[PDB]
């Protein structure tokens, strides 16, 4: 039990490059924001850091190459992606750290590296590159790459391979540049209010009162492309870590300790201009967040001062960090724009607590907001269980309604009331807590380029090892192809099979992204393409032609002699699927009339997004007739491949076009 | 259980202690690499993933591993084997393996755990069994309906919080695994742990074919954890297939049971799990309620006493039929609840929403305004006559007029609105119904809305400038102008009074009405984009002299602006926001 | 097994040309993966600890990617999700507290 198999100890050792690259990048996301007379002298260790990345990106550059030829993986996009734009800012910092000294300036270096001058680098171009027409789409946000890897899985089955890999190319060219950071998730990139392919998966999941799930996604703020990480920082931070601090002398540290003791001895101004209803005299909750934010910005001014102070008596300069630098374009904000970026002494979770001290104060509602388990609980039990005129009269009905209005505030609505309370709180602590990002990007990135190059890595791999009998050149497979349709379409589809030809259609038609077939607590693939199918939006009038495309001597002979898998008629991206489903469908009933009618063998209908790598390197293509999805090649049958299961000198395979005069060519040598 | 037994990996870094932290499986990192979900949910997915047996990768997940998490590729491996850290610092690398050792001993010591073997021999159990579509296998597929899904996630989360208590974080990770659900925000994770939730399956779905499986596979895994189970008309078949199915896959000397009561479970040990059933009337922990739409008074007793334990999780998993699929027991409770009851439907509220959900139906048995915007709208109203400084100086009031009287269409309506912040509020809001044959509709009809505008004014004084009126003349132009024309000189008895004005094709004469034809469409957009939103609401003292004897005007407004896809109301409010070209004097 | 930074000690020597003399040249190993520690003294006196240094590279960060956002692009639809988002912002903050005013 003591060896343990070296992919284990391989990606362990990736796990620990992982992490000091991570940590390595958040030094440079560090530096980014220092003092320029710190970073000349932080010079060398930058230097090394970056020589050692460009050292490093290449005795993994040829294995990252043959990666993600063959199977991507969560670990290896993440490792790719931190790799890449560690070496990116390496060279930017140490190219505007050396510009710096040459002018001397620090606005001007501040607004190289943080980028207060770049032409907005966050846009991107695809070209999907389809058949029947390119649609081409913009890569601005990251629910933006979301939306677009999803609909690549949802029309996978169109899309060739090396355009798929182009456009993921491109996709992945701007990960590197939105999730390179990987810890901070600049505001610039994210609109939490659309949902992701998850938050999709978990309120189909999750109760749901009624309320048909698309009435649900409007409300949610998806919480998982980019989290919220609850940083906690306490009130007397340096003065814990100054007495205990790394290569100070005893003297310094003391005098440092004793300057700090000697100096420790927001716009509330435009809070009248927000719309504050109820009584204007007396303790409100408007006047009470104005006392919290006044709090707030006395311990951060105090906190400051005491910085100052303190770096003045060990160092003796006053450092010009990137909120000391551009003080002047600070400081002048207004109430929002000092809530949404402020308070480098406190955390955003001081603002919330700050807030959320003056709203619940002195009071029924409480009580259901404090527990809703014990409000639904209380449900439950009860449920078991059972012109002057004019004037007057506008104050007595004005009256007469705000009575009213309270009453029902108090008595009914209170579900409407804990949820739409709940809702506002959640959106308040989603704007204010500190995104740092999500494992939704690189995990849907790794499940659809992992589908487009095992397509691309079957077409390759089947190219010989055998016998490739052809029949896309057709010397004379008319002849054997027209028999074969003509004795096919003679039968009829006996509908007590199609409980199987609806389940191993919507198996195809579906991508490689949302298994939920496979999932060892399989759902049918029915849900498997109801979640591929609504989260890429589509129409309803489109929805229905899915489910009910097999109920119903033509309609499983759509495809022309040699043309089956040929879009060169049709153009758009509806009529391309139509297409495509009509091919899929005519091959599956194909497959099934020639299992009713001939006993030769197992075709089984099998698609080459399966069959994932074994340890390593090894794929074993089972036998059977694939789909491969590919206009030049699409029917690919493997009438026998190996003892052992992969493609070896005794795998004879038949390429064609033609899915009759394969099912022929199947029998023919089976 | 292979990644829980990897070597020290030395592993030497540069970061000061007083920052480094211990992840489990690689050495010690800084403190950002617990802080970044990127590297985080990537190193504790690397190892969680060998707690899961080989029964619960899939179907097709690789040769000996979950191959879509741990695969490198054959180059990558042998060229990643040859790098090397500085592998030491001698007076710190005690500590650190000691670490390192530490958190790695507390996972193998989770590995160990009995209630931990039992939550596997669950899960991997059934996993197994319904492979074969839950056969009397002794122990083309059966791949679960999504309901079937989640009352397993409801009693599996439950049961590895109650039986698993000092593993809390570890085993809601390996579940989140084992169900192949990963990067769920903990909220729905949390969700699964409450208790008391009610389901709603139309019959003929499968609610038996899973509930046997389930309950007998929750008693031969599990062990000393009674089930309950009731049902109104005296649960014999359900109480036979379990006796059945679990002495088909397991040993019948095991099984012991009296005919409609405990059926229990054996063991090596004394542990004897039973299922005693409630349904011909202590700690049962499951107490399935089978049937929740029939009770009589004197059982719903128990239920409601279970209530008040701790370790049960009443799941009230009941069928419907859509000609009585209105409850008269649960179906009201979606009401005032919060993540308590999930129907199972494919006609959704409306009366065809079907297409949306039809690829969602089983395979075997073959709104404009947001309702979030609508109760936020009517939930929460500003107060306008103590927060004025935040109105903009003009009102803005259309009058949407209809000229006959006994009919339901025959309402004129009203509305005053305004710029509150960058939003809209509404002021007053009329709908306004002739007396039969008055020689003065058009003066009524001022009349109303003079009354309405007035009591706006009083309650808000020196806060307008200007208010500007459009009435609109679709129905009559004469009668349009009429009614400006009595609005004109009630008014006449400060702020300015303007109206808007038309120009018909053909003619050169402005006429005080408005013509609703291409604006409509704008109007009614921009309306449900800010809507939805949050960006219009109505004045905590709206003004309604005509809503003033059966409903609040909020609400009745809201009840016409539901049936986007009599709308006297609803244009008035939707044109008089869109028009808060110039109008004049 | 000889580290990177005890390999190479001396003046500027621009990055390209470290890159070509030390580690590009064939004849190496390439052991060492030992990184270095970049964060400097006088940033750890005033932010001391990784949760503090987070949240002020997170101030920061939302300061730049307001100052951008403050030749003519004039659109930027980046800009203008950052303005709706604060527009947003501001009214669903200043609902929250009128709510709980009026809940008395
Ligand atoms: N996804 C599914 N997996 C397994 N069986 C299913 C599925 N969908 C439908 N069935 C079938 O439906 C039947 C279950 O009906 P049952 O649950 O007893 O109905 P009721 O809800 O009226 O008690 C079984 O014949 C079962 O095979
Ligand atoms: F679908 Be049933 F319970 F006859
Ligand atoms: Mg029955
Ligand atoms: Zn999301
Ligand atoms: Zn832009």
């Amino acid at each position: 039990a003591a060896p343990v198999s070296e992919p284990t100890v391989a990606r362990q050792k990736l796990l620990a490059l992982l992490g000091q690259v991570q940590t390595y990048v958040f030094q440079i996301e560090l530096l980014r924001r220092c003092d320029p007379h710190i970073g000349r002298g932080k010079l060398p260790q930058l230097k090394l850091n970056a020589l050692q990345v460009r050292a490093l990106r290449r005795r993994l550059r040829p294995g990252l190459e043959a990666q993600a030829g063959a199977f991507l993986t969560p670990l290896s996009v993440t490792l790719e992606l931190l790799l890449e734009y560690a070496w990116r800012e390496g060279e930017r910092l140490l190219g505007s750290l050396e510009t710096f000294a040459t002018a001397g300036d620090v606005a001007a270096f501040f607004t190289e590296t943080m980028g207060l001058a770049r032409p907005c680098p966050y846009h991107q171009r695809v070209r999907l590159d389809t058949y029947g027409g390119t649609v081409h789409m913009e890569l601005c946000f990251l629910h933006d790459v979301e939306n677009f890897l999803k609909q690549l899985n949802y029309c996978h089955l169109i899309t060739p391979s090396r355009g798929a890999t182009a456009a993921l190319e491109r996709v992945r060219e701007f990960m590197v540049g939105a999730v390179g950071s990987g810890l901070i998730v600049p505001p610039e990139l994210s609109d939490p209010s659309h949902p992701c392919a998850v938050c999709f998966e978990e309120l189909c999941v999750t109760a749901n009162q009624g309320a048909t799930i698309a009435s649900r996604l409007a409300d949610r703020i998806c919480n998982h492309v980019t989290q919220q990480a609850q940083v906690r920082l306490d009130a007397n931070e340096l003065r814990r870590y100054l007495p205990h601090a790394a290569g100070l002398s005893d003297a310094d540290r003391a005098r440092a300790l004793s300057v700090l003791d000697h100096a420790l001895a927001y716009a509330i101004s435009e809070l009248q201009f927000w719309l504050a209803s109820g009584d204007r005299a007396g303790q409100t909750t408007m006047d009470a967040f104005a006392s919290n934010l006044t709090a707030l910005a006395r311990r951060e001014l105090q906190q400051e001062t005491a910085a100052v102070a303190v770096e003045l008596a060990l160092f003796g300069r006053r450092a010009e960090h990137f909120d000391r630098a551009f003080g002047s374009h600070l400081a002048a904000l207004d109430m929002v724009d000092a809530l949404i970026i402020g308070g480098q002494a406190t955390s955003p979770d001081d603002q919330i607590e700050a807030l959320i001290r003056a709203c619940y104060d002195h009071h029924p509602l409480l009580r259901r907001l404090v527990s809703p388990e014990q409000c639904d609980e209380e449900a439950l039990r009860r449920v078991l269980a059972r012109w002057g005129d004019i004037a007057t009269q506008a104050a007595a009905d004005v009256r007469e309604r705000r009575r009213l209005y309270a009453d029902r505030l108090t008595k009914r609505s209170l579900a409407s009331l804990g949820r739409c309370v709940r809702e506002q709180r959640g959106e308040l602590e989603k704007m204010l807590r500190v995104s740092v990002h999500g494992e939704v990007l690189p995990a849907t990135f790794a499940a659809v380029a992992n589908g487009f190059a095992a397509r691309a890595r079957f077409c390759a791999l089947t190219a010989g090892a055998g016998t490739v009998i052809d029949n896309r050149s057709a010397p004379g497979v008319f002849d054997a192809h027209r028999f074969m349709r003509a004795s096919l379409l003679r039968h009829q589809v006996d509908p007590a099979l199609l409980p199987s030809i609806t389940h191993r259609f919507f198996e195809l038609v579906n991508g490689p992204l949302f298994d939920h077939s496979t999932h060892s607590f399989a759902q049918p693939p029915n849900t498997a393409l109801y979640y591929s199918v609504e989260n890429v939006g589509l129409l309803p009038h489109l929805k229905e032609e899915l489910a009910r495309f097999i109920m119903g001597g033509a309609d499983w002979a759509v495809s022309e002699f040699q043309r089956f898998y040929c879009f060169d008629g049709i153009s758009g991206i509806t009529p391309t699927q139509r297409a495509a489903w009509r091919y899929i469908r005519e091959l599956i009933i194909a497959t099934t009339l020639f299992a009713s009618v001939y006993r030769c063998g197992e075709l089984e209908l099998r698609r080459p997004d399966c069959s994932r790598p074994t340890s390593e390197g090894r794929y074993r293509y089972p036998p059977g007739v694939y789909l491969t999805y590919d206009s030049d090649c699409p029917l690919v049958a493997i009438v026998e491949s190996a003892p052992d299961g992969c493609i070896g000198p005794r795998s004879v395979v038949v390429y064609d076009r033609d899915v009759f005069s394969i099912l022929y060519s199947v029998l023919q040598h089976l | 259980g292979d990644a829980l037994r990897v070597p020290f990996l030395d592993f030497a870094t540069a970061t000061p202690k007083r920052h480094q932290t211990v992840v489990p499986g690689v050495g010690t990192l800084h403190d950002c690499c617990e802080h970044s979900p990127l590297f985080s949910a990537v190193a504790r997915r690397l190892l969680f993933n060998s707690l899961v047996p080989a029964q619960l990768k899939g179907r097709d997940f690789g040769g000996d591993h979950t191959a879509k998490l741990e695969f490198l590729a054959p180059e990558l491996v042998r060229a990643v084997a040859r790098l090397r850290f500085k592998e030491c610092a001698p007076a710190d690398v005690v500590p650190q393996r000691n670490a390192y050792y530490s958190v790695l001993n507390t996972f193998q010591a989770l590995h160990r755990s009995e209630a931990f073997r039992q939550l596997v021999h669950f899960v991997r159990d059934f996993a197994q069994l319904l492979k074969t579509s839950f056969r009397a296998s002794s122990l083309t597929y059966g791949t679960l309906e999504l309901f079937q899904k989640m009352i397993l996630m409801h009693a599996t989360y439950f049961l590895a919080a109650v039986l698993l208590g000092d593993h809390a974080e570890q085993v809601n990770t390996f579940l989140r695994l084992v169900f192949e659900i990963p990067l769920f925000s903990d909220a729905a994770v949390r969700h699964f742990r409450q208790r008391a939730t009610v389901f709603l399956v139309p019959r003929r779905h499968g609610k038996t074919w899973f509930l046997v499986p389930l309950i007998a596979l929750s008693l031969a895994s599990f062990r000393g954890i009674k089930i309950g189970y009731t049902a109104h008309i005296r649960t014999e078949p359900v109480f036979e297939e379990i006796d059945a199915c679990l002495r088909g896959w397991f040993g019948s000397a095991r099984v012991d049971h009296v005919k409609g009561e405990t059926i229990s479970f054996s063991f090596p040990d004394g542990s004897r799990s039973t299922i005693v059933f409630a349904s011909s009337h202590q700690d049962f922990n499951l107490l399935f309620v089978d049937e929740a739409n029939f009770i009589r008074p004197d059982a719903v007793q128990t239920i409601m006493g279970f209530l008040n334990q701790a370790n049960c999780k009443i799941i009230f998993v009941s069928s419907t039929n859509t000609g009585k699929a209105s409850t008269s027991f649960l179906y009201n409770l979606r009401g005032a609840a919060d993540e308590l009851l999930n129907v199972v439907t494919y006609i959704c509220d409306d009366h065809m929403p079907r297409v949306v959900t039809h690829t969602n139906a089983t395979a075997c048995s073959c709104p404009v305004l947001t309702k979030s915007a609508g109760e936020r709208f009517l939930l929460y109203r500003p107060s306008t006559t103590t927060n004025s400084g935040l109105m903009a100086p003009d009102l803005y009031v259309y009058v949407d007029p209809a000229f006959t009287a006994n009919t339901r269409a025959s309402g004129t309506g009203v509305a005053v609105v305004g710029r509150y912040r960058d939003d809209y509020i509404i002021f007053a809001l009329e709908h306004f119904f002739l007396r039969a044959l008055t020689g003065s509709a058009p003066a009524d009809i001022a009349r109303c809305v003079v009354h309405s505008l007035t009591q706006v004014l009083a309650l808000h004084p020196g806060a307008f400038r200007g208010v500007r009126v459009a009435v609109e003349g679709n129905s009559s132009q004469d009668s349009a102008v009429a009614i400006a024309t009595h609005v004109h000189t009630e008014m006449h008895r400060g702020p300015e009074l303007l109206f808007y004005h038309c120009e018909p094709p053909g003619s050169a004469v402005l006429y005080p009405f408005f013509l609703l034809n291409k604006q409509k469409t704008p109007a009614f957009e921009h309306f449900i984009k800010k809507f939805n939103s949050g960006g219009v609401m109505a004045s905590q003292e709206i003004v309604s002299a005509t809503v003033r004897l059966q409903t609040d005007p909020v609400e009745y407004l809201l009840e016409q602006l539901n049936n986007l896809t009599s709308d006297d109301l609803m244009v008035a409010v939707i044109m008089a926001i869109y028009l808060a070209g110039p109008p004049h004097t | 097994l000889r580290d990177t930074i005890p390999d190479c000690a001396l003046r500027s020597q621009t990055l390209e040309s470290l890159d070509a003399r030390y580690v590009s040249r064939d004849g190496a190993h390439d052991a060492a993966v030992w990184f270095e520690d970049m964060t400097p003294a006088e940033l750890e006196v005033v932010f001391p600890t990784t949760d503090a240094k987070l949240n002020y590279l997170s101030r920061t960060q939302r300061l730049a990617s307001l100052l951008t956002y403050a030749t003519p692009d004039t659109a930027c639809v980046h800009g203008e999700l950052l303005a709706r988002k604060r527009e947003r912002f501001a009214a669903v903050i200043n609902r929250f507290l009128d709510l709980h005013q009026i809940l008395r």
